[PDB]
RNA sequence: CCCAUAACCUUUGUACCCGUGAGAAAGUGCCGUUGCUAUGGCGCGAUGAUCUACCCAUGGGUGGGUACAAAUGGCAGUCUGACAAGU
């Protein structure tokens, strides 16, 4: 006598009402197990009654967590109070199939008059419901159970392990790869700025040391035909009239016999140089961001060597974890130079281990290893 | 008129290629850097620029669920991304990480805008340098022709067959040397007319197009007093068009 | 409140048993002694079982070894005292983790297997 | 056996497993998250015919997987196909759950189950790289505490070393395994019982399957790769074992 | 609400419509529409009660606190549940704090629009003391004090 | 399109080079605190001791191996040539 059953789902609770029991003594035979599987007989057995869907991902997480330990959440109490009829606590309780013997006494202590059954026959029915899924629901299951299943599994497991940023290092890896690409494109696009500006004007493209400030100079100085002493002092407000480059290349522009190029071409040189300027600035910003994220993630390593070098290692060895797993000699950083390097290798492997497995790690041990290798270098 | 230098054109084509490569790799990095908060967004909206603008608009999945996004999406795609926003398997992210992802996404938008600017520049510039050939074959393929063969003048002096086979030299010299049937489209294959034909008519239209392009080029690189109206391009285009209608009218199979 | 990460240690009885067998292995060259020597052996795959001190300053620099041990089903036990492990291994200095390696030309095979069971029940 | 030497891919008898012929033959499976190898195995790249894209395959090490040992020894029918769901008990890490997700492919799933926490954490990061591996970090003795997260999986692969490995597989396959669904068991006899003969351990464990209503089809000892293991391939029958 | 409507305005069973309402709130403890409607019904009922009192008189601060206790628990539930919506650093924590405050002021200003009357609004502002919004609050305060 | 929008190869520019697991050194020994004795601390190591081509008496000039850049340096030579379609 199994009057109702309670199926908890990735979304919401459902309470089914049984109509025919299956037999009890002959519960094992081939005929009766094949009727668990085949849907004509199962729909003779179970008729859906009620279904309260969960309210959000946060409650579905919380309620799965409560089922996992054993107590009864308020939504489960709500639906049970809606569906069960009020019978005597001594004579003829209302039965209920559940699939968790430990979930028994929590239900029983709330409602005194509900006797929870989980025998072979109840387990049988619950298996049947889980197999026949969503056909039984007459369409009510709003929401895609498959995607709910994925999300709920991930959220519950992530919360059991307390997954977070300070141990997350994939940010360090991606920042490294993107920094290398930025510097590659920056020097390439510097080459092309310098070539267009040189093709009308070779000598600043030979005589400016820094390509970034050259890009500022292209953004300010339009061409060799736009020249004045206020621009001289604006370069002085920029890098150096101390060198006298501004005056000298006024002379060079007065002697520069390159093509006086068209205005539209000058505007596109302008745009491309400005774009390079924005990119290089962005690179510097990301570099500082990388330093800060490292001081969160693996402070001891960073203080032991240097932030960007710790980044190099983490990207090589693949992640912080694999850096920890790595044998302390085969870690490679970049005669007696070889010996100090190998000693430092041992040290930085150990410091990486302490960063990996701690929580909010030990800049004091960053300092300890720092002074130790400093003494060895002092010997060297 | 100093606005005629094939040198700036040919290096412009090279830089256009570089732009395409770098833009794709940066959006790859952004899509998976962010998907580490919102995973299935990439697969649902595969476009780089649309992705970057989504990252500018929203920053948190539920923030997107509240916010309009439909400026840059069709609404069914909007519904998918809103629901997957409601339940991703993804995490939440801290503010500094959203900050630098955000700055990356706007930098992606800026390369897209820069490329469009460069192509508009190039189209106007080709209209200035070789407006007949531009008016015939389309200015992208015209610029690629000039880029490959180098000087506009040397391209003028090539015959018409070699303008047909200006792109496919590897397959050409392999076929010639090993006694095999030489390739037949070449670099013109991306013109709109040969992208308009069907089969053997693609091969035939590439002959007619290469010949009329040689006329157009020679009128452009040598006629010192050019009126810049591209009329030889327009005339010969009308000729090639009419050819295409005749070929595609003909029906190979019985009535 | 939950289990600390040094779990499992050993009782005094298991402690003296293990220190006994690790001494006799060090006599007969079945013992790879020290942190990264234990690590290299757990990468090669040729190690019976792992003995890790829990006294070490800090705990963490050897705490990396339970990952590989549980990756390869090779059992590990914390002994309490690192100078007791130096005691048993018979080298002059505190050894934070030693590892008893596999072999068959071994006068101490079945003694090792007995203690390996005792560990794997303790887990 | 070098960083440049080419090989000729070919497909196996199984579904979703490939062989890389060459001077020496590799058992390989197609990657899902490309570029990034997980446990250092040498992945093999190919080019395939939109302008083309490089696609990439991964070598499967038998000495570090107790499943590719079974394959590379010979199995009549393995129950993992490229469309299915594999419940995976005892998933210590990527070392094999990655490859099972490669041969399950994007349509199916693999529900990796593990109890401890540090391998759990590593499993979570990898699972974020791979969309199929739903990580469950619960004890496997009690399936009832995650009966909401899993539905009706189509094979159960089992890698525990517990001495009650029979009862744990029986619980999980009653709860979840679809009827007539494959069950792949990696017995390690020294762990399951350390005193008796390894054969005796196999007879007892196979027997317990049979009165747990898993008809065992097939049994292999996987000898040159490991000593004393045996994978038993069986079928959950549930309606008349005979 | 449809069920409540049919049992109250057709058959007049205060027990029945009451029980409908407390049950439905146990099922949905985070919908302002339902909270609104329950406060509404209690007002309608007590207005019928008070008119029954004056018509008995013609032929021959407790209820407001009922409504406002409903308001109090309504605010508690709404705050808690819209915290659980969006559920981890200090800046976004404070950001959800102000956003949730914004949400609850929106619906409580709605409650004002629902709205003896000045006594009720007094209890509302008591609830409030228990920046721009501070200004908007106090300009409403002087406006209602005039009113 | 298997990519002449490329690869090779030479040539120029820019870089580097030949696991092991237990040994290492041969009242002061040191510095300083104390007046006419108390001494402050230091005096190795599994939390890693010892091992991984040419000339001019720690120089430069040789020599090849690996990686980044360029080139109007190469491989490397630009298809056919009068008929076709309708009735």
């Amino acid at each position: 006598p199994i009057e109702y059953l309670l199926f908890e789902e990735p979304t919401g609770y459902a309470v089914f009402k049984v109509k025919l029991q299956q037999d009890d003594i002959g519960s094992r035979l081939k005929e009766v197990q094949e009727q668990i599987n085949d849907f004509g007989a199962f729909t003779k057995l179970i008729e859906l009654v009620s279904f309260a869907p969960f309210k959000g991902a946060a409650e579905a997480l919380e309620n799965a967590n409560d089922i996992s330990e054993g107590l009864v959440s308020e939504s489960l109490k709500a639906i049970l109070d809606l569906n069960l009829p009020k019978a005597s606590s001594k004579k003829k309780n209302i039965t209920l199939a559940i699939s968790d013997k430990n979930l028994g006494p929590s239900i029983k202590e709330e409602f005194p008059y509900v006797d929870c059954i989980s025998n072979e026959l109840a387990q049988d029915l619950i298996r049947g419901v889980r197999l026949h899924g969503e056909k039984l629901f007459k369409g009510l299951q709003s929401g895609d159970l498959e995607r709910a299943q994925l999300g709920l599994g991930h959220a519950y497991s992530r919360a059991k392990v307390k997954f977070s940023v300070q141990k997350n290092d994939n940010h360090i890896i991606q920042a490294i790869a993107l920094l290398d690409q930025l510097d590659k494109d920056i020097n390439t696009f510097a080459m092309r700025v310098k070539e267009w500006y040189g093709w009308h004007f070779p000598e600043l493209a030979k005589l400016v040391p820094d390509n970034y400030t050259f890009a500022k100079l292209v953004l300010f100085i339009k061409d060799k035909a736009s020249l004045n002493d206020d621009s001289l002092h604006d370069l002085a407000a920029l890098l150096n009239e101390d060198s006298g480059i501004a005056q000298r290349v006024i002379d060079n522009a007065r002697i520069s016999m390159g093509q006086d190029i068209s205005e539209t071409d000058m505007e596109n040189v302008c745009v491309f140089a400005q774009r390079v300027a924005s990119l290089a600035d962005y690179r510097r910003q990301l570099y500082d961001y990388l330093c800060e994220k490292m001081h969160t993630v693996a402070p001891n390593l960073s203080e032991l060597i240097g932030e960007v070098i710790g980044a190099r290692l983490i990207s090589h060895a693949g992640s912080l974890t694999n850096l920890s797993k790595q044998a302390a000699s085969t870690v490679q950083i970049l005669k007696n130079k070889g010996r100090i390097s190998r000693y430092l290798a041992n040290k930085c492997s150990m410091a990486s281990r302490i960063d990996n497995y701690s929580e909010e790690p030990s800049n004091v041990f960053g300092s300890v290893l720092k002074k130790q290798v400093e003494q060895r270098l002092e010997f060297y | 008129s100093a606005d005629k230098v094939d040198v700036m054109i040919i290096q412009a084509i090279a830089l256009l290629d570089d732009l395409d490569k770098e833009l794709n790799t940066y959006a790859m990095r952004c899509k998976e850097w962010y998907g580490w908060h919102f995973p299935e967004l990439a697969k649902i909206v595969t476009d780089s620029v649309a992705y970057a603008r989504i990252i500018l608009t929203m920053g948190i999945r539920s923030k997107a669920s509240e916010t309009d996004l439909s400026e840059i999406l069709p609404e069914e795609i909007e519904e998918r991304v809103k629901t997957a926003a409601e339940v991703s398997m993804g995490t939440e992210i801290t503010q500094t990480d959203l900050d630098n992802i955000n700055a990356l996404a706007e930098q992606i938008v800026e390369f897209a805008a820069y490329r469009e600017q460069l192509s508009n520049y190039l189209s106007a510039r080709m209209k200035a340098i070789a407006p007949n050939l531009t008016q015939l074959v389309g200015e992208l393929v015209g610029a690629r022709l000039i880029a490959h063969s180098g000087s506009l003048i040397s391209l003028a002096k090539s015959p018409a067959s070699t303008i047909q086979i200006l792109g496919a030299e590897k397959a050409l010299f392999r076929a010639l040397k090993t006694k095999h049937d030489t390739p037949k489209y070449g670099l013109l294959y991306h013109a709109s007319l040969v992208g308009q034909a069907t089969g053997k008519n693609k091969g035939k239209i590439a002959r007619v197009l290469a010949a009329k392009a040689a006329v157009s080029l020679r009128y452009d690189a040598l006629a010192e007093d050019r009126d810049d109206s591209g009329d030889i391009g327009l005339e010969s285009r009308a000729k090639v068009e009419n050819r295409l209608s005749q070929l595609e009218g003909r029906d190979l199979r019985t009535t | 409140a939950p289990n600390p990460k040094a779990f499992p240690l050993a009782d005094a009885a298991l402690t003296q048993q293990i220190l006994d067998v690790v001494q006799q292995a060090a006599n007969l060259r079945q013992l790879k002694k020290g942190a990264n020597e234990a690590t290299k052996t757990l990468n090669r795959g040729i190690s019976e079982f792992i003995i890790m001190a829990a006294d070490c300053e800090p705990i963490e620099i050897l705490l990396h070894l339970p990952l590989l041990c549980e990756d390869k089903n090779v059992p590990y036990v914390f002994v309490p005292s690192r100078v007791a492990l130096g005691r048993a291994c018979g080298v002059s200095r505190p050894v934070i983790a030693a590892s008893i390696t596999t072999n068959d030309a071994s006068a101490i095979k079945t003694q090792i297997y007995a203690v390996k069971d005792k560990i794997e029940t303790l887990l | 056996a070098r960083g440049g030497a080419k090989v000729v891919i070919e497909p196996h008898r199984h579904a979703g497993v490939y062989i890389a012929r060459g001077k020496e033959d590799l058992l390989v499976t197609k990657n899902m998250a490309p570029g990034e190898s997980v446990y250092g195995e040498k992945r093999i790249s190919v080019e395939e015919p939109v302008p083309p894209t490089k696609v990439e395959y991964r070598v499967w090490n038998p000495f570090r997987s107790k499943l590719a040992a079974g394959i590379m020894g010979g199995l009549d029918e393995l129950f993992i196909a490229p469309g299915k769901k594999v419940l995976y008990l005892g998933a210590a890490s990527g070392t094999s759950v990655s490859h099972v997700s490669d041969v399950v492919g994007p349509e199916g799933v693999v529900y990796a189950v593990e109890f401890s926490h540090r391998p759990g954490r590593e499993l979570i990061s990898m699972a974020k790289k791979r969309p199929n591996i739903i990580p469950i970090i619960e004890d496997a003795r009690h399936p009832q505490k995650y009966r909401m997260l899993i539905g009706m999986v189509d094979c159960v692969f089992a890698d525990v070393a517990q001495p009650d490995q029979a009862r744990i597989i029986a619980l999980n396959s009653h709860m979840f395994l679809k009827d007539q669904g494959g069950v792949v068991i990696s017995i390690k006899a020294n762990c399951i019982d350390s005193t008796v003969d390894a054969e005796t351990v196999f007879a007892r464990e196979v027997q317990k399957l049979r009165e747990e209503r898993i008809k065992p089809l097939e049994q292999l000892t996987l000898e040159p790769y490991e000593r004393d293991h045996c994978i038993v391939v069986g079928r959950y029958m549930r309606s008349g074992l005979k | 609400i449809s069920c409540a409507k049919y049992e109250y305005e057709v058959h007049a069973n205060f027990k029945s419509c009451r029980n409908i309402f407390q049950n439905g709130l146990r099922f949905n403890p985070d919908v302002p529409k339902l909270w609104y409607e329950y406060v509404k019904f209690e007002l309608n009922f007590i207005t019928k009660l008070i008119n029954r009192r004056k018509v008995m008189g013609l032929i021959n601060a407790l209820r407001g606190d009922i409504a406002l206790t409903i308001f109090d628990v309504c605010m508690k539930t709404l705050g808690k549940h819209y915290i659980n919506k969006h559920k981890s650093d200090s800046k976004m924590n404070i950001e959800l704090n102000k956003e949730t405050l914004n949400y609850l002021f929106s619906e409580s200003l709605r409650y004002i629009k629902l709205f003896e009357r000045d006594y009720l609004i007094n209890h509302v502002l008591q609830f409030w003391k228990n920046p721009e919004l501070y200004l908007k609050t106090v300009m409403i305060d002087i406006t209602l004090n005039i009113r």
